[PDB]
């Protein structure tokens, strides 16, 4: 009763009809590296990190928007996968400057933790590094529009939940500026929840900004409270 | 036989394509709806 | 020192001119190096004995 | 079979090169357009799939899928979501024209073939990309439509038969990732041009979310003819799977660079010197050949020497085959310059979907840059080569892998001068 | 190579070295180092509170 | 007030245990005389969602700008 | 380029700016080609009428395009930063467009550079010190089977050489406008050797066919 075959890591098990590889490889326990995906917001191609090996297919195809037809094998510890992985992250490395230091999200970027759990040791590409005007989102927000890595995960949130449309894509080639075209402030509800959403430290909390870093604090419960939410 | 029997495109000026597209918008099936005229109405 | 960005920190032109070295810096010394699951024992010859650390 | 084949004259594909009798329904009708075709579009549809299917038609444009399997695949059973045509005209690699001069001539083959196709898959509209660059020949385009739905003969109850079709043309705005197959479709929708991933094919999600097909001009021009001509005598053109005419042009480096209607299977040698003047010094200057636009890496002499023009000869040659640009470049000028600005040119064209084409032609652009200006040591080079076997099946569409093969043409070919250029730079910082 | 006085340093007619990056807490093993971190005004980031133990230090 | 450190009473507060399932921490704190408040656990709840599913022709779910 | 705004006003909306009424009437054909369900598809031909009508435009084209179409702006100041024929710099009338890719670069386009350079005055990507001689370089146009080639403003140029190209600029400041195609005679795409292609006027329909 609506059920498909996938073997991962030669383990079957049965997944319901029309999700994703990546939904059954998370069902199994693997954790598939991704940037653009995120399970509340709609699926886009951009960051390529998903990548995997299924069996006799000689494109490897990305795992975030893949349907599923019947009978997978899908292969997490290939060859050609981890050099795809080290692949990606040999080039998301070049135009995303030295900021690990004055960043804001140190302890808890992606892009160091996948770079150590999936990347590589030693680098190439002696020049290159673009970089970019700052802009000026709005005085809750703070924005520096160098560490972007481009991944087109903030647009699709602001058009479908904040519809508040002041995020756009401009340009192309490797001159792709994620913001504002007008010089407009972007100031809305849930327009705090965006600093959460930027997988790398370039947007941030205004009054925060530089004080502390994911390990010296610790985690306590709460609850929401000034509202009947919770 | 060997002349350009094309420039008639010599003058075509900015704007005979657009009223050109004005000539030629009538004779033409309703061009379907479905459902809303626009995801934001 | 060893052919691996992943276990030692790399020296200070490569840390002042890459990317990765700057993020192997950084992790490797806030979290260090993670260590596979598993109990080893060893004993090597101090010259009081058998220094053994399990 | 054939001995190779050669040109032949009255079973050519399309009239009117160039300045010949009119440009006119009635003088298309006296050449052999819109003639009787009523009874091709009821004799029955499905006919014309298996006529495609039989006949062979090689799919265009840079791609080698066959036609027919495409357009089988084009026979969903309907919904009340319609089915639309969409002939893509954009006129990308540069080495380029493969279809100027044809949607200047004769458009009228090509309204008679989208309409043909349009039946053929119980389509409704054929929308026509063009370019936007192409004013002239647009409005020339626009003159063709006018004339054809003022004749009557298509547009609703269209060739005398209870079928409607309508054809449109829906400009460009200047980009070589809109011929592609997806980022057309969303520069149709108003948004900026950018593809959509394939597993969901344009077959079945489309223009809007309608079932739709994209087809080359120099296919939906042949495939009146391929109705009413012969099945498999279109085929006796060529070898066995890679079948029919081609326009082999060259566009670039001889004596009166041009283009010619050619067969499948033709000495390259007889192409350059018996159809475009003759080569600048000889057969011996030239120092090598791109095919396939600009999406292809080089040839040089030696394997051009004995390999003839066709698709599994070229593929076995590690190359793709394209249009218009079969053309050799001389000894004289520096292919490495040549192919660093190949390497601009996919960098000024390309949009920043998939990170690997953005930062590898970023890498790619930097590195022939200090190639031209020779500013290496041979780790760089096969660093060079370790990338393009990266990029190499990463990204969404193909202009990625286009902008990787040139880098392993160069590396696979001139290796030699690459080391006596970066030579010459150690001594002059030496 | 001697360790010894626990000196800062600041650039060639400039500002201070130390821009508040935690990671001498997070490799002090006795936990001397005490940070305390703020901005100011110009925009460039700063501390409050730079501190060290000179019983937990240990070289 | 010498220095601006964080001086507590609380020798037990910087205690944590790390457990494989909830059984056991039931019994350990059961077993070892102090109270225990069990907060249940919340999986990631799976949606369906698709690409093509996305980018249809009649539903409201259509990004327009991507 | 500078792909922010940076308003500089003659900019800064509400810069005064409006159509004729007969260009809202070309809108209504143009939006009535498209299907309704997706009117807003509509934002490039009717953004390129808004710069065939002001052969720049500011951003109040683009609001009104916005007030129009009645979607949120954002998709416009989308489609006019990605592609390359709004030119959303104030630039002059004529526009010259030099080609120069993979073939035009080896057929001496560096001759053609210098030409416009050495005739013109001004250096490459600038602009003159008055309007209508705005020069820039560009990637293929699609025409490669000539010259390096040459497009102002809905006109392409072919078979260039210093003299013409001369020629061409002086009929500029006389105002004349040359033909639509190449130079070197052969009036259309030709070989210019004997006629390699075909030669008879054909037969047609009559022959044998296939049940046609
Ligand atoms: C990178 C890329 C560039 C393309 N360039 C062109 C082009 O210049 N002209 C064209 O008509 N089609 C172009 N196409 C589309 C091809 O014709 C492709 O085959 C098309 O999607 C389907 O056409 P077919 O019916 O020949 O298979 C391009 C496709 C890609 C992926
Ligand atoms: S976003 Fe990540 S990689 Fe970039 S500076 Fe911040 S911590 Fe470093
Ligand atoms: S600003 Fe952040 S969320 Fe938006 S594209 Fe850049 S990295 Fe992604
Ligand atoms: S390969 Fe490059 S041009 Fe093609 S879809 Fe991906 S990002 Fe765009
Ligand atoms: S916080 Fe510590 S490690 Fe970082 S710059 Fe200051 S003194 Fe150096
Ligand atoms: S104990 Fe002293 S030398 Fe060691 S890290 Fe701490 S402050 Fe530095
Ligand atoms: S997860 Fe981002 S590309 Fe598939
Ligand atoms: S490259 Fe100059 S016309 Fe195509």
């Amino acid at each position: 009763s609506n059920l498909i075959e996938v073997f991962v890591d030669g383990q079957s098990v049965m997944v319901e009809p029309g999700t994703t590889v990546l939904q059954a490889c998370e069902k199994v326990g693997m954790q598939i590296p991704r940037f653009c995906y995120h399970e509340r917001l709609s699926v886009a191609g951009n960051c390529r990190m998903c990548l995997v090996e299924i069996e006799k297919a000689p494109k490897v195809v990305a795992a975030c928007a893949m349907p599923v037809m019947k009978g997978w094998n899908i292969l997490t510890n290939s060859e050609k996968t981890k050099k795809a992985r080290e692949g990606v992250m040999e080039f998301l490395l070049a135009n995303h400057p030295l900021d690990c230091p004055i960043c804001d999200q140190g302890g808890e970027c992606d892009l160091q933790d996948q770079s150590m759990m999936f990347g590589s040791d030693r680098s190439r590409f002696l020049e290159g590094k673009r970089a970019v005007e700052d802009k000026n989102i709005g005085p809750l927000v703070k924005t520096i529009m160098t560490r972007c890595i481009q991944c087109t995960r903030c647009i699709r949130f602001a058009s479908e939940i904040a519809g508040v449309d002041d995020l756009g894509t401009t340009g192309r080639g490797n001159d792709m500026q994620v913001g504002t075209y007008i010089e407009k402030m972007f100031m809305s509800e849930l327009s705090g929840n965006i600093i959460d959403i930027c997988p790398v430290g370039a947007l941030t909390s205004k009054p925060y900004a530089f004080t502390a870093r994911p390990w010296e604090t610790r985690k306590t419960e709460s609850i929401d409270v000034m509202d009947a939410v919770g | 036989n060997t002349t350009y029997k094309n420039l008639q495109h010599h003058d075509y000026s900015t704007y005979t394509f657009l009223d050109l597209n004005l000539d030629l918008s009538k004779f033409r099936m309703p061009q379907p709806s479905s459902g809303r005229e626009s995801p934001r109405h | 020192k060893v052919d691996d960005a992943k276990v030692s920190p790399p020296k200070r032109a490569e840390m002042k001119t890459s990317m990765e070295s700057l993020i192997h810096h950084f992790k490797l010394y806030t979290e260090g190096y993670q260590v596979p699951p598993g109990a080893t024992y060893t004993a090597i010859e101090a010259p009081k004995g058998e220094f053994g650390v399990y | 079979k054939t001995s190779f084949g050669s040109l032949k004259d009255e079973d050519r594909i399309f009239t009117n090169l160039y300045g010949r009798h009119d440009w006119r329904l009635k003088g298309a009708q006296s050449r052999g357009d819109w003639y009787k075709t009523k009874e091709i579009l009821l004799k029955g549809p499905d006919w014309i799939l298996g006529e495609v299917k039989t006949s062979g038609l090689r799919g265009r444009g840079g791609a080698g899928f066959p036609t027919g399997l495409k357009w089988s695949f084009m026979n969903k059973p309907s919904d009340g979501r319609p089915k639309y045509l969409v002939v893509n005209a954009d006129e990308g690699e540069p080495g380029t024209c493969k279809d100027r001069e044809i949607i200047r001539h004769d458009p009228h083959k090509l309204v008679e073939g989208c309409l043909v196709g349009g039946r053929a898959m119980g389509a409704r509209a054929a929308y026509i990309y063009i370019r936007g660059e192409f004013y002239n020949e647009a409005s020339n385009l626009q003159v063709a439509i006018r004339e054809a739905y003022e004749a009557g003969l298509i547009g609703k109850n269209a060739c005398g038969s209870g079928y409607d079709f309508d054809v449109f043309v829906v400009r460009g705005a200047g980009a070589y990732i809109c011929g592609e197959e997806t980022a057309l479709i969303e520069s149709i929708e108003g948004k900026q041009g950018k593809p959509r991933l394939k597993p969901p094919f344009p077959a079945d999600v489309g223009v809007f979310g309608c079932p739709t097909t994209v087809a080359n001009v120099e296919t939906v021009a042949v495939s009146p003819t391929i109705c009413r001509r012969g099945g498999a005598w279109f085929a006796s053109f060529g070898r066995e799977r890679n079948s029919g005419t081609k326009l082999f042009n060259i566009s670039g480096h001889v004596n009166n660079p041009c283009t010619v209607e050619e067969e499948m299977s033709v000495p390259l040698k007889e192409l350059i010197e018996k159809h475009a003047g003759g080569v600048t010094g000889g057969w011996d200057n030239l120092l090598a050949v791109i095919p396939g636009g600009s999406s292809t890496p080089l040839i040089p002499k030696s394997v051009c020497e004995t390999v003839l023009m066709d698709f599994d000869a070229l593929i076995q040659a590690q190359t793709g085959l394209g249009t218009a640009a079969v053309i050799v470049m001389d000894r004289s000028t520096d292919i490495v310059k040549a192919i660093a600005r190949l390497i601009e040119f996919y960098k000024h064209e390309s949009c920043g979907q998939c990170t690997p084409c953005r930062e590898g032609v970023d890498w790619m652009n930097k590195v022939m840059a200090r190639f031209v200006r020779g500013d290496a040591r041979p780790a760089e080079i096969d660093s060079l080569w370790e990338i393009s076997k990266q990029i190499e099946g990463h990204t969404i569409c193909a202009l990625g892998d286009g902008a990787a093969w040139p880098v392993q043409g160069l590396i696979r070919h001139f290796r030699p001068e690459l080391e006596e250029r970066m030579q010459r730079f150690a001594q002059q910082h030496q | 190579r001697f360790r010894g006085e626990h000196a800062l340093r600041r650039y060639p007619s400039g500002e201070e070295r130390c821009i508040a990056c935690k990671l001498c807490e997070a490799v002090c093993p006795a936990q001397a180092i005490t940070i305390e971190a703020e901005p100011r005004a110009d925009g460039s980031r700063r501390t409050t509170r730079y501190d060290i133990d000179m019983t937990k230090c240990i070289y | 007030p010498l220095m601006g450190w964080a001086s507590t009473a609380d020798p037990l507060s910087n205690l944590v245990l790390t457990f494989s399932t909830k059984e056991d921490a039931i019994a350990f704190a059961e077993k070892n005389g102090w109270s225990y408040d069990v907060e249940e656990r919340k999986v990631p709840k799976p949606k369906s969602k698709s690409y093509g599913a996305n980018f249809s022709w009649n539903k409201r779910t259509r990004v327009s700008t991507k | 380029a500078l792909f922010v705004h940076r308003d500089t006003p003659k900019n800064n909306p509400e810069t005064p700016f409006d159509f004729t009424p007969e260009n809202y009437k070309r809108i209504e054909a143009i939006v009535k080609n498209y299907p309704e369900g997706h009117k807003a598809a509509a934002v490039l031909p009717v953004l390129d009428l808004a710069q065939r009508q002001n052969g720049w435009l500011p951003i109040s084209a683009m609001n009104k395009v916005a007030e129009i179409l009645q979607v949120p702006p954002m998709r416009v100041y989308e489609v006019a930063t990605f592609y390359t024929m709004y030119n959303r710099k104030p630039v002059g009338k004529y526009h010259i467009q030099v080609c120069t890719t993979t073939p035009c670069m080896l057929r001496n386009s560096d001759s053609i550079l210098e030409a416009i350079q050495k005739k013109l005055g001004i250096k490459v990507g600038e602009t003159t010190p008055d309007k209508l001689f705005t020069l820039i370089e560009v990637e293929c146009l699609g025409a490669c089977v000539n010259a390096p080639m040459v497009q102002i403003n809905d006109n392409y140029y072919e078979d260039l050489t210093p003299k013409d190209i001369e020629e061409i600029i002086d009929e500029l400041k006389a105002g004349k406008i040359p033909k639509p195609g190449p130079r070197s005679g052969r009036f259309s795409c030709e070989p210019a050797g004997g006629l390699t292609s075909l030669t008879e006027p054909p037969k047609g329909p009559g022959f044998g066919v296939q049940a046609g």
